[PDB]
């Protein structure tokens, strides 16, 4: 399980730089994904760009234990009742020069395959890719906006997207969900929808090394297995920036640990986002120029013949948060059941939400949430 | 509480608010009604301090009308201490009760007047006939889905479920034990009376002998305000020698 933590740690770097430059902007971001592909990229480079990545990320594949673990991750994420959709794709032109004793070492330590793809026929690369995607994300995500840049000098491409929705243990009304006032980044005040729920939640105030004060909130799924956990300062005026600037994989671990079940009021905006990021420039922002530079890619251990790079590397996430679907008022979750006056927390501010596979500590999610 | 009017503080002088003080912030919020049954010593729910709030983190307002603005004659004190029930099931709201004494230098907290005076207990030999209406008090929110609470106390009137009514099948599989109790608006028109989130702790007082007695605790309810769907309460005369052995 060393990697689960250790992965995921690579992912919210590959999240700090991506949040810094959208500096106000509804970001929603899998590190899951960048690390599940990176690591499949892993395998196909050598020299200084294989390097440049197995530094960032902070360990290897090819050394005993890491491998088969990210097909355990893989397996057992796929718990599941219809709700997430893991897949990688890397795409390569047709006929090109392998290494003796590669394509074998590729299907072995990742029980996936390489997808084969024609990039002459720049139309129907547009329809193989989408339509991998649209089989590979339950339909709810098939049209892109980054195949344009597809042309035949375009070599070598990864993706990687996935879909979330949810149940809850404990699911929100669709009848109270009332009209309410948001409070922006710059100042906006925008008629938002709302949810509102008056149940037990694991709360925890935990406190920047700045002096800036959290509420820290965890919402469980089906089977206790996914769980969200929703963060927003004190007082309006701390960006989101101070948070984000500062997340780490054990200060989730530490957030889970500090939280008691307190009666709470909660109410919570209803968003869904959908991001398409340019990872080029945060990769090339952790130390990763070596992969693009339109003829300087070490990639010894896959490309025998040469020359070849890595042109595009994006990643699309489209997280729709509500009440599991439509599900509906189906009467085991009613709004009190209790006739006392809790505590309320509103999350009016901007915050940034965080997906994480409990039973593993795997972030499977994460992302700014600036308007709804 | 969801239907009714605004009540004058007069005509439930029993009636009281508990503020626990913000944790992080200065100042007070409301929590919880409360029953003034001895000079020092109120009743409440229990299921109202799950967070375990210090005494000096509650107070109790007596003879106020208006949740904030404060009265005339009232009458506002600091809790010493508190006592919950000890089995009390943080889960199926069972036993829900807790018994609040307040500070004062001699003995003596409140003072009898036209605002504040204690209200009867009841004889551990009461069994009203069904269908029996009395009226309930608190500061709660007006329906169930009403985004604020109440800036008012609210007086509502409702009938006692018979105990066949009363049973775990009849409100959502949820336990319903003998310790508690149901009532709820019986009409045919729509707002049926109950109460709502923020009167737990209030109390639900019935004509006995010509004496309006303390009858049962408001605890909880699938609610608020729905048909055929009661209200749950504690059923007081059950813990008369809980309330007697405490207390000294």
């Amino acid at each position: 399980s060393y990697v689960a933590h250790l992965a995921s740690d690579f992912g919210v770097r590959v999240f700090q730089q991506v949040a810094q430059a959208s500096k106000d902007r509804n970001v929603v971001f899998s590190p899951y994904g960048v690390a599940s592909v990176l690591a499949m990229l892993q395998l196909t480079t050598g020299g200084e760009t294989q390097q440049q990545i197995q530094a960032a990320m902070g360990f290897k594949i090819d050394d005993k234990g890491m491998a088969p673990a990210l097909r355990h991750l893989y397996k057992e994420l796929m718990w599941n009742k219809d709700e997430i959709s893991t897949t990688d794709a890397i795409f390569v032109q047709r006929d090109l020069k392998l290494v003796q004793g590669f394509m074998p070492h590729f299907f072995r330590l990742f029980r996936s395959t390489v997808k084969q793809v024609d990039f002459s026929e720049v139309e129907r690369a547009r329809f193989i890719i989408n339509d991998w995607v649209k089989t590979h994300t339950k339909g709810m995500i098939s049209h892109l906006l980054g195949t344009g840049a597809v042309d035949q000098l375009t070599r070598l491409v990864l993706v990687n997207a996935l879909y979330f929705n949810g149940q809850w243990k404990t699911p929100f009304p669709d009848s109270s969900t009332h009209r309410r006032l948001f409070h922006k980044s710059d100042g906006s005040t925008v008629s938002v929808p709302m949810m509102a729920q008056t149940n037990k939640f694991n709360y925890t105030e935990f406190t920047t090394p700045d002096g800036h004060y959290y509420d820290i909130l965890e919402l469980p799924y089906h089977g206790d297995t996914l769980s969200m956990f929703i963060a927003a300062p004190y007082e309006k005026e701390v960006p989101l920036s101070a948070l984000t600037n500062i997340l780490s994989a054990q200060l989730i671990s530490h957030w889970k640990g500090n939280m008691t079940r307190l009666p709470r009021l909660l109410v919570l905006p209803k968003f869904s986002l959908e991001t398409e990021v340019d990872l080029r420039k945060p990769l090339e922002n952790l130390g990763m120029t070596d992969m693009f530079r339109q003829f300087q890619a070490d990639f010894t251990s896959l490309s025998d013949q040469e020359p070849l790079h890595v042109a595009l590397a994006l990643q699309k996430v489209k997280i729709e948060v509500n009440e599991s679907g439509t599900v509906a008022s189906s009467s085991t979750a009613v709004i009190v059941s209790a006739r006392m006056a809790p505590e309320e927390i509103i999350i009016d501010r901007p915050f940034l939400f965080v997906v994480r596979h409990n039973p593993t500590g795997t972030v499977l999610f994460m992302g700014q949430v600036m308007e709804p | 509480i969801k239907g009714g009017l605004f009540a004058d503080i007069a005509s439930h002088p029993w009636q009281a608010a508990i503020f626990a003080k913000h944790r992080r912030s200065p100042g007070e919020r409301f929590l919880c009604g409360g029953i003034l049954i001895s000079s020092c010593w109120i009743l409440s729910a229990a299921h109202c301090f799950q967070e375990r709030f210090p005494p000096h983190h509650l107070t109790v307002i007596l003879g106020r009308t208006y949740r904030v603005v404060p009265g005339e004659e009232e009458q506002k004190f600091e809790v010493e201490k508190y006592i919950v029930h000890k089995e009390f099931d943080d889960d199926t709201y069972d036993n829900d009760i807790a018994l609040l004494q307040l500070k004062s230098d001699s003995s003596r907290c409140a003072q009898e007047s036209s605002v504040v005076r204690t209200v009867a207990l009841p004889p551990a030999d009461l069994q009203l006939p069904d269908w029996t209406e009395c009226e309930l008090s608190g500061y709660g929110k007006h329906e169930a889905l009403s985004p604020e609470y109440s800036e008012r106390l609210k007086e509502a009137h409702v009938r006692l479920y018979p105990s066949s009514r009363c049973t775990s099948q009849h409100l959502l599989q949820r336990t319903v034990t003998d310790n508690m109790l149901c009532a709820g608006d019986t009409r045919s028109q729509a707002n049926l009376h109950d109460a709502c989130q923020g009167d737990a702790g209030g109390p639900l007082v019935c004509l006995n002998d010509g004496r309006m007695t303390l009858v049962g605790i408001i605890s909880w309810g699938l609610g608020c305000g729905q048909k055929d769907v009661p209200g749950v309460y504690t059923k007081v005369t059950n813990y008369l020698d809980w309330i007697r052995d405490n207390m000294r």
